[PDB]
């Protein structure tokens, strides 16, 4: 989080955090409860979010579920939905941390090499994240929706 | 390094689990103390030099350590020593801010004892000086922050044993 980042930065300069850095951690902690609340709402609706996003995905990209597609078959479709779940999970981690590092370090570095090896069209994964973004933020208030949306966008941009 | 937030995220991740109620209690507990940590960090930062000076005065000055033959003898070694104390104080503050001692294991304690032993830096005296900073610090940040800081001051001392 920004606590780790500020520390690592100050250390690179062999100095104590600056007042500016301290103010950042300050805000970070007071908004902590809001972010935790956002993450909880997404965790609770986990199953519904994956079902609907999955449905919207296969609707936009029937190919992946049709014959010759990477997710053709009850089992491959299941595994595909399993991956969507992995990412929703990472996103709630991101939200509580206040930044994308958990999403990045657990599911983005090497993501292109992993999916290319499995033959999974990464553009379709991104579409699945777009779908989740839609179902997930629809569960939130205008303010929170925008806030959580940014984490989805980061992920979408990292797969495109 | 991990902070109190990422620490909870990693243990959840290794289990492949969404944040638990228990995990959420830990997050909330850190957030509640966040301001306290920032206020302590602020004071310590403003008194860093005086904290080190008093600790040295109280534990190392006017002993065999500073006289010819002592490890703190020669201006180069005296400075190297107060430099180390400045380090322990700065890193203990980081760890207190993060609510986690990992930065200590990774950036401070790794190979420290061996280095000290190699150079002949007395660990017992170094530990005494850190404990003295512990006391001087509590008296500036107050009992609350003082005990938190003490956890990390002790962590370092333990890693030198
Ligand atoms: C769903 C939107 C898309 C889809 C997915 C799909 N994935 C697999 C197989 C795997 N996916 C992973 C994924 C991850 N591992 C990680 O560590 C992370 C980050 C947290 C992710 C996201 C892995 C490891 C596999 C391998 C199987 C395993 O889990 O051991 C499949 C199966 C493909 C196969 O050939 O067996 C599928 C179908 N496929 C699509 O077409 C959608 C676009
Ligand atoms: C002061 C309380 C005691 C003391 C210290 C002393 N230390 C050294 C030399 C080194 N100290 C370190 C320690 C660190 N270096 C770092 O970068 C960090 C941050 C994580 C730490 C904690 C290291 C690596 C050295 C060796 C390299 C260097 O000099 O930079 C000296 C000098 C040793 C010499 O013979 O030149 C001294 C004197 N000495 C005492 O007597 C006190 C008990």
């Amino acid at each position: 989080s920004i606590v780790t980042k500020s520390i690592v930065n100050a250390d690179a300069e062999a100095r104590y955090l600056s007042p500016g850095e301290l103010d950042r951690i300050k805000s970070f902690v007071t908004s902590g409860e809001r972010r935790v609340r956002i993450a909880e709402t997404m965790t609770g609706a986990r199953e519904r979010i994956i079902k609907q996003a999955g449905d919207q995905l296969f609707g936009k990209r029937p190919d992946v579920v049709s014959p010759g597609g990477n997710a053709y078959g009850a089992d491959m479709t299941a595994t595909c939905l399993r991956d969507l779940d992995y990412y929703l999970r990472l996103i709630t981690y991101g939200i509580v941390a206040g930044d994308v590092t958990p999403i990045e370090e657990i599911g983005v570095v090497g993501v292109r090499e992993m999916y290319k090896s499995l033959g999974t069209p990464i553009e379709a994964i991104a579409e699945g994240v777009r779908a989740m973004k839609s179902v997930a933020t629809s569960l939130l208030s205008g303010a929170d929706a925008a806030e959580a949306g940014s984490y989805f966008d980061y992920l979408i941009g990292a797969m495109s | 390094m991990q902070d109190a937030i990422t620490s909870v995220i990693n243990s959840s991740d290794v289990q492949g689990k969404y944040l638990d109620a228990s995990a959420i209690q830990k997050l909330k507990a850190y957030f509640a103390t966040g301001e306290l940590r920032v206020r302590a960090a602020t004071t310590i930062s403003a008194n860093a030099a005086n904290i080190v000076k008093e600790a040295v005065a109280k534990s190392l000055l006017y002993s065999d350590v500073t006289r010819p033959g002592g490890n703190m003898y020669t201006t180069r070694r005296y400075a190297a020593c107060i430099r180390d104390l400045d380090y322990y104080l700065r890193y203990a503050t980081y760890a207190m801010l993060a609510g986690d001692p990992s930065i200590l294991d990774e950036r401070v304690l790794n190979g420290l004892k061996e280095t000290y032993n190699s150079l002949g830096v007395p660990i017992g005296a170094t530990v005494q000086a850190i404990q003295a900073m512990k006391e001087v610090t509590a008296g500036l940040v107050g009992g609350g922050a003082g005990k938190e800081m003490g956890i990390y001051f002790d962590y370092i001392c333990s890693g030198l044993s």
